[PDB]
């Protein structure tokens, strides 16, 4: 909480989607074999479409 | 023999060294490339569009 | 518009002073409930005004202890016609700078702006200071700021022990506490002040006093908002008397081990302070005849580097780390004495060091006449460059006519510090060691001596 | 038998509330009749007047500027010298504080006990101040005392000598004055933003130059460096209060003979090596240390730009706020309206410097390391806002402010004297009170984005912090947040 | 206005006893159906009140919320000794809102603000 | 909140000098320069075979 409003996206209507999406800490050294995971995803969505 | 962290907030010199493995940097007293960064990060908004 | 180094061309300029302006005199008018209003003309473009109050420290009954500390945080604040956002809001919109301060003897709040703002400045200063309302809500987030700053005063040991040579030392009203503990936070709200003020601030101890105003434009504006105050019999004067006593504390069970070192000091009496006016004048002149100081900060040619304290103390013994004298004059009775730190491993013979140079000038032969004249001259220059300044200005035409009911010409300053001879240092500083002495410490306070092994010392 | 209200202990402590807050109803319309909050533009001409500045050039070069008041009985005079930090080689960097602190100790007609005693017999004072780009030396007397100050003022810039027992024992005192200034925490974050802001240029060194420097600096270096900068076209003479100008001219050109005669300017060594600002920053993490400080900045003006009376109208439009301070939650500006509701910090400052060619412009803070990221949202949320958004009430308030705040300032005949000899070194002039007065009220609304979408909108900027700072943003955060993708 | 007034008007005189008499099975007064959740300015009339006053709010909401579990009322006693409509709320939120209208005809920041969700 | 020891050690060290002046419940400065080797070394000294 604080007492007046700051930047939105730490509103509880984006709380999930910031601190898990945007704000979520992430070790600095990750290759690219760390990105297949997100390519996944996507293919599961072109697949539903 | 002073730590080196130490011996660093007790001398501010004004001769930086960065490290040079990765990028080169553009000698002191040249503009600002910020016109042509963003010339480029519009034709690719243009081909998501 | 043109660069800074050249002239700006559509512009009025007023026409200049010439290079002797006539210095004004102070005007006192006193209305028939007993206020008095003064005021006194300037050769700058800004005026300063301040309004001064009788009560104090020393008013204070066991059931308003710590009452003027806490006014002096509620001073600018919701009334009974402006908000206190409509206050901060009025004080910005002229660019203005406000201020309150309190004393044992003093309170006192000032104003200053430019000379085009004079109406504007009186109005709001009469109204926050003769119609506060005390709302809960607002004595109660100033009250948990003294409480978190009575949390750590521990780190200021020249007003801890200043304050601790005044309670051990007084009986009465001048033992009362200036900033105070916790448990007299604790019974205090928003109607213990509300009807302390009530009682203690009347028409016949109140002085306007203004610095660079005229004094017919000071009598069109405060005079229909301050002459309904009723007349009242003044009170009695609080009364205390000047024992002796010993003060110690084994410093705070965190500050050693290498850390806190040392902090003593002693102290006098002497019966008058300001009306009797000869004797002050002359310990102003031993206050700068002794002098001293902390001497590793640098400065310049200066403030006290050929004082009887300096190239006697700390120019020979290396151990000192600070040795100062100090005088707290008030309105009858008066304060003299001397602050040192030493280390721990060298403190009683500091004790020492101390005593004898005032010894040395109790004598009738070891002050140089070559020594006398530069403490007189370096008081004169003192008092003459201090009144330069608006603020310092507005402050002294209100702490006398608080004193002495008018304001005395700084003629007759330098005239008696003239007058001053090298008896007269003798003879008031042996009328000081006649009575008994105050001792207070600090710090590592198991390697001092005790009472009865000093006092004996000097007489009794 | 419903109980009475007095009955009840909460029935009787609520008539005792609603008995405080009828007179809250009642206002008197004789107090309200000259105090608005509504912030209005008005003239000051009636009150500005003061006595003249006479400016008299000597053949030499030398300028010597006075403002008589001859009813006070005290004075300053001094010497305004345009040499500092700034003018040296990296093999001296140390040597105009290191002759600053040297200079009291000399001279062949009076030894350091001399000199020492004759001021404190007259009850008089000795200052002397260092900078990166100006050097003072001035006195405090009595009216009487005037040819006795200039006097000494004269020969100890001029025939000062610097022995060998004196040089040695100065070593000792400024390598300790180096060790109580590395813990003042607001010097040492501001000297570690000029090191960053302006590396490689000659305004990127400090004052007191490296502590190896000061332990090899010999006589030789003291005495080139007081023949090749302080010359006759460099140095200006002030005084101001019971003085005379046709007086004390005459006694300056039978004093001053003997100074060099190098025909080199200020300008021509600004010009050969300018300033330039680049975008980095440094940052020192401790965790040990219980609260954290950091200063961002922009690029400013320099002394003589036009731009910069805006940029002071704009530096009192962010403001100050301190815990301390009996404004709290009601202030003007809406940056310290941010910090001090909702309590992110411990103070906040905004802060405004110019230099012969560059500047500086930005904000000042200390709070707790979980308060972060709320403050620094708040300070970057209000400085980019200037560019697009500006209230016709925020800049009739701040230029109220700095019209009394730069006219409060000068109370004394101290600072008269110091507002003389600095701004001939700045302008080449004295500006008067109607014009300095005529050009703050020229800055509307309109200038104020003109100058913001110049310095702040999309710009560099450069950061110094240091503490418990692991929460606070990285610098990509920063830079992009220097314009709004909203508008 | 000239239509809400018991005392002049009789069909404001009948909509004033049948909230009178509903109140009092609970033991309610009508400032304790204001909300600190409903209107943010009812939470700060709320913090500026002594804790007295609030205290024998909290118990009069317990005694009440009890009363609804049960499928019950207030014995008639109890009924009897029941105030509805005197006040400990009305003046303390009038003050805080004409403090708000205050602070925006001249500018300046909210107090408080909604959180968003 | 036991002030019949607070007393009676305040009319120990005001009143001594020497060793029976040394607190028993101590301060907290003293607290800070104690570890595990300075009861390891005080222990191999004042414990001894004849006390
Ligand atoms: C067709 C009409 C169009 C609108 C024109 C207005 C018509 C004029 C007459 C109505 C205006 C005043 C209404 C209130 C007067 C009576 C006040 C009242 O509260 O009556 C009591 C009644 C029951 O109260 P209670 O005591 O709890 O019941 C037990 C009985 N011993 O409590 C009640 O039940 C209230 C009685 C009416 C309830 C329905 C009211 C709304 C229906 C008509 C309005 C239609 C909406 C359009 C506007
Ligand atoms: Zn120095």
């Amino acid at each position: 909480m604080r007492n007046q409003r700051f930047s939105l996206l730490k509103q509880p209507i984006s709380s999930t989607l910031n601190q898990h999406l945007i704000d979520y800490p992430t070790p600095s050294n990750l290759s690219y074999w760390w990105g297949f995971g997100s390519l996944a995803g996507i293919c599961l969505v072109i697949q539903i479409v | 023999e002073i730590p080196a962290t130490v011996a660093a907030v007790k001398n501010p010199s004004s001769k930086i060294v960065y490290d040079e493995h990765n990028h080169e940097r553009y000698p002191p007293g040249d503009p600002s490339k910020r016109a042509f960064a963003y010339f480029v990060l519009t034709g690719g908004r243009f081909v998501y569009a | 518009a043109p660069p800074l180094d050249f002239p700006l061309p559509g512009v009025t300029l007023p026409s200049p002073l010439p290079d002797h302006v006539a210095p004004g005199k102070t005007i006192v008018t006193t209305l028939p409930n007993g206020i008095k209003l003064a005021s006194e003309t300037s050769a700058g473009p800004a005026a300063s005004i301040g309004l001064y109050v009788d009560c104090g420290s020393i008013y204070e009954t066991p059931l308003t202890f710590g009452a003027t500390h806490l006014l002096e945080r509620m001073a600018f604040k919701s009334t009974r016609n402006r908000t206190h956002f409509r206050v901060v809001r009025e004080v910005e919109a002229i660019g203005g700078n406000v201020q309150a301060s309190a004393s044992r003897e003093q309170m006192g709040y000032t104003f200053d702006a430019l000379k085009t703002h004079v109406p504007e400045m009186v109005e709001l200063l009469v109204d926050c200071v003769r119609n506060p309302v005390f709302l809960d809500w607002e004595v109660n987030e100033q009250l948990l700021k003294v409480k978190a700053e009575v949390g750590e005063a521990s780190k200021n040991p020249q007003d801890l022990l200043l304050e601790a040579i005044h309670s051990a030392g007084y009986s009465g009203a001048l033992a009362n506490p200036l900033l105070a503990s916790e448990s007299a936070l604790n019974g205090l709200n928003g109607s213990i002040l509300e009807e302390f003020v009530a009682e203690n601030y009347t028409a016949p101890r109140i002085v306007l006093a203004a610095s660079g105003v005229e004094h017919e434009e000071l009598l069109s504006i405060a005079e229909p908002l301050l002459s309904d105050l009723p007349n009242v019999p003044r009170p009695e004067e609080p009364k205390s008397v000047y024992t002796g006593g010993d003060y110690r504390c084994h410093t705070e069970s965190g500050h050693i081990l290498n850390g806190q070192r040392t902090h003593f000091a002693l102290a006098f009496e002497l019966p008058g302070g300001w009306h009797k006016l000869k004797d002050a004048m002359v310990l102003t002149v031993l206050q700068m005849l002794l002098g001293g100081g902390g001497s590793f900060s640098a400065g310049g040619p200066g403030k006290g580097m050929y004082s009887r304290l300096y190239l006697r103390v700390l120019n020979e013994y290396p151990q000192f780390h600070s040795i100062s004298a100090f005088n707290n004059i008030y309105n009858n009775t008066g304060i003299f004495g001397i602050q040192v730190t030493t280390g721990s491993d060298f403190v009683s013979k500091a004790i020492d060091i101390t005593v004898n140079e005032l010894l040395a000038v109790a004598t009738s032969g070891q002050v140089d006449q070559v020594q006398l004249d530069r403490a007189k001259q370096a008081t004169k220059s003192a008092i003459l460059m201090n009144l330069e300044s608006r603020m310092v200005v507005s402050e002294d035409i209100g702490r006398q006519v608080l004193t002495y009911g008018e304001r005395k010409p700084v003629e007759d300053f330098l005239k008696a510090v003239d007058e001053v001879t090298l008896k007269d240092i003798a003879s008031i500083s042996q009328k000081l060691i006649s009575s008994p002495l105050t001792m207070a410490s600090y710090g590592d306070v198991i390697y001092v001596p005790n009472y009865e092994s000093v006092s004996s010392k000097f007489r009794s | 038998s419903p109980p009475p209200p007095n009955a009840m202990v909460y029935d009787r402590l609520a008539e005792a509330v609603k008995a405080k807050l009828r007179q809250l109803e009642n206002p008197d319309p004789r107090f309200l009749k000259y105090g608005s909050p509504r912030p209005t533009l008005t003239d000051h001409t009636r009150i500005l007047a003061a006595p003249e500045t006479r400016v008299t050039t000597l053949p030499n070069g030398l300028r010597v500027a006075t403002e008589s008041s001859l009813a006070a009985r005290t004075a300053t005079v001094g010497v305004w010298i345009d040499a500092g930090s700034r003018f040296e080689t990296e093999e001296s960097n140390g040597t105009a504080h290191f002759l600053e602190h040297m200079i009291f100790k000399g001279t062949e007609k009076r030894n350091a006990r001399e000199l020492e005693e004759e001021i404190e017999n007259m009850g008089g004072h000795l200052n002397a101040y260092t900078s990166r780009e100006q050097t003072t030396y001035y006195a405090k007397v009595a009216d009487k005392d005037v040819p006795k100050a200039l006097d000494i003022l004269a020969d100890i810039l001029q025939n000062s000598r610097f022995d060998e027992n004196r040089i040695s024992r100065e070593r000792d005192v400024i390598l300790r004055e180096m060790e109580e200034v590395e813990g003042q925490t607001e010097e040492v974050i501001f000297d570690h933003l000029h090191a960053t802001a302006f590396q490689y240029t000659p305004l990127g060194r400090t004052i007191l130059g490296p502590a190896q420097n000061i332990k090899t600096i010999t006589k030789d270096h003291l005495q080139n460096y007081i023949q090749t900068h302080y010359t006759a076209p460099r140095m200006v003479i002030a005084a101001s209060g019971a003085v005379k100008h046709e007086d004390i001219v005459e006694q300056v050109k039978k004093l001053f003979t003997k100074l060099s005669t190098d025909p080199t300017t200020a300008s021509q060594l600004v010009a050969k090596e300018p300033a330039i600002f680049t975008g980095s920053e440094v940052r020192m993490l401790d965790d040990e240390i219980p609260l954290a400080q950091f200063a961002v900045a922009f690029e400013g003006a320099s002394w003589k730009d036009p731009d910069s009376i805006a940029l002071m109208v704009m530096q009192a439009m962010l403001g100050s706020w301190n815990k301390t301070a009996g404004g709290g939650k009601h202030m003007g500006s809406e940056l310290a309206q941010r910090v001090g509701i909702n309590e992110v910090a411990e103070s906040m400052m905004a802060f405004n410097t110019n230099y012969k060619d560059t500047g500086l412009f930005g904000v000042y803070a200390v709070a707790k390391p979980d308060c972060l990221d709320d403050l620094s949202y708040a300070i970057m949320y209000e400085t980019t806002k200037l560019a697009y958004r500006v209230s016709d009430d925020d800049v009739t308030r701040a230029r109220n402010q700095l019209k009394s705040s730069l006219l409060l300032y000068i109370d004394g005949t101290s600072p008269v004297a110091e507002d003389i000899g600095r701004q001939l070194l700045t302008y080449g002039r004295r500006i008067p009170f109607a014009e300095l007065f005529a050009r703050i009220d020229a800055v509307d609304a309109s200038t104020i984005k003109r100058v913001a979408n110049r310095f702040i909108y999309d710009k560099d900027i450069a950061i110094a912090a240091m503490g418990p700072i692991q929460r606070l943003p990285d610098y990509n955060w920063f830079r992009r947040r220097t314009y709004w993708n909203r508008y | 206005q000239s239509f809400i007034d018991p005392k002049k008007n009789w069909f404001a005189a009948q909509h004033m006893k049948a909230i009178s008499k509903r109140l009092r099975r609970f033991g309610l007064r009508y400032d304790d159906l204001y909300d600190p959740y409903y209107d943010l300015d009812v939470k700060e009339a709320l913090n500026r009140l002594p804790k007295e006053v609030v205290d024998a709010r909290h118990q009069r909401l317990k005694r009440a919320m009890d009363l609804s579990m049960k499928h019950e009322y207030l014995p008639e006693d109890l009924q009897a000794m029941q105030t509805p409509f005197r006040g400990y709320l009305q003046e303390m939120l009038a003050l805080v809102k004409r403090e708000k209208a205050e602070r925006e005809s001249l500018g300046g920041l909210p107090l408080y603000q909604r959180t968003i969700p």
